[PDB]
């Protein structure tokens, strides 16, 4: 039974939590209650493996940034979630994967971009821009939607290809 | 505003409430909603148990103040704390985890401020993730002392500079001033001292723009 540990991150109100409860009750929140910090377990079979799910939501909000640096050095792979209609969730993107890459003091970390809440017309990030950009970084770009439920299990699964893929 | 840990068989959820008058009720409330994702009742109830007190059903009616304690495990009626998987002894303690939490709260701090490595006052130090004020605490035989503002982002560092003893520790505290870099040091007791300096580092990783070029001049 391989352990995946799994941390959601990005910007307040692009859809973390949604995503993660998605993955878990398989139901939308259409609630926005923000996260301090939360963890989920949840078994899954991805290429074969079967494997235990380590869950971490955690805060979009700064005023929980001191939270971040103990998440940071025991998480494996990290969902960076940005909305497609929220630009600068996306410009905040940036910041997330510098802390990551100098709180694990590592240049190649396990990382998926998750570009969320693609149900919407309002879209105002390019996915010319956002896949350039994982192209840049080298991690595959994924589009969700935590209401529709779409590419929510891809999103989540390639990222534990990404774990697979580094070990 | 408050933070309480909560402990379920597949993970835990930090919970934010707004004191210690909220009812337990409450706070299981929001704790099934969180970790189920819908407020649907379901087929199982659940219960809150103190951490300190397994197997115990806390009651629901009571406020917060009335359970002395911070962490709960979330449980489902029908089964035990040691059915699940979580309730870890790698987690954080919580006394910790709040303050990590509470960092940009204001909280005032009454020290003694040096002046010229020979002199003191007494100043309140009030800090946030705002900003930092110093003021005096209570004409002719005194004057008092200009009320000081910083603003957080002029932050650069705040270090503890010596550790004498539980009641003798002095901390600098670094900011930018009209493109210079003024120091402040105050003097309280180690564990007062420990706690400012903590809550303004805390602070500090969360902002930037004056402690890089600070720390480049370094
Ligand atoms: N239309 C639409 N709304 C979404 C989608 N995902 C989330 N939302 C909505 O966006 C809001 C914020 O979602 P939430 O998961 O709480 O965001 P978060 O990133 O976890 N916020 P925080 O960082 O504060 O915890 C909620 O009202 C939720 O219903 C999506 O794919 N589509
Ligand atoms: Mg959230």
């Amino acid at each position: 039974m391989t352990e995946y540990k799994l941390v959601v991150v990005g910007a307040g109100g692009v859809g973390k939590s949604a995503l993660t409860i998605q993955l878990i009750a398989n139901h939308f929140v259409d609630e926005y209650d923000p996260t301090i910090e939360d963890s989920y377990r949840k078994q899954v079979v991805i290429d074969g493996e079967t494997c235990l799910l380590d869950i971490l939501d955690t805060a979009g909000q700064e005023e929980y940034s001191a939270m971040r640096d103990q998440y940071m050095r025991t998480g494996e792979g990290f969902l960076c979630v940005f909305a497609i209609n929220n630009t600068k969730s996306f410009e905040d993107i940036h910041h997330y994967r510098e802390q990551i890459k100098r709180v694990k003091d590592s240049e190649d970390v396990p990382m998926v971009l998750v570009g969320n809440k693609c149900d919407l017309p309002s879209r105002t990030v390019d996915t010319k821009q956002a896949q350039d950009l994982a192209r840049s970084y080298g991690i595959p770009f994924i589009e969700t939607s935590a209401k529709t439920r779409q590419g929510v299990d891809d999103a989540f699964y390639t990222l534990v290809r990404e774990i697979r893929k580094h070990k | 505003s408050l933070f309480v840990r909560i402990n379920a068989a597949h993970g835990f959820s930090l919970i934010q409430v707004d004191n210690t008058k909220v009812t337990m009720k409450e706070i299981l409330l929001k704790a099934v909603k969180r970790r189920k994702g819908s407020q649907k009742v379901s087929g199982p109830q659940y219960r809150l148990e103190k951490q300190s007190e397994p197997n115990v059903a806390v009651d629901l009616d009571s406020t917060l103040e009335s359970q002395s304690a911070w962490e709960f495990c979330l449980v489902r009626e029908n089964s035990s704390r040691a059915d699940g998987v979580f309730e870890e002894d790698s987690q954080i303690d919580i006394a910790t985890v709040q303050d990590m939490l509470s960092s940009h709260h204001y909280k005032s701090f009454k020290v003694s401020m040096i002046h010229r490595l020979r002199f003191t006052t007494d100043v309140q130090l009030g800090i946030s993730g705002d900003k930092v004020e110093i003021d005096p605490v209570t004409t002719k035989f005194w004057i008092k002392q200009k009320p000081i503002s910083i603003d957080s982002d002029l932050l650069c560092a705040c270090d503890l500079a010596e550790e004498k003893s539980p009641s003798h520790a002095i901390f600098k505290l670094t900011y930018l001033s009209n493109h210079d870099y003024k120091h402040l040091y105050f003097e309280s007791d180690a564990a007062t001292v420990n706690e400012i300096v903590l809550k303004v580092n805390y602070i500090l990783e969360s902002r930037a723009s004056t402690a890089r070029a600070d720390y480049f001049a370094q």
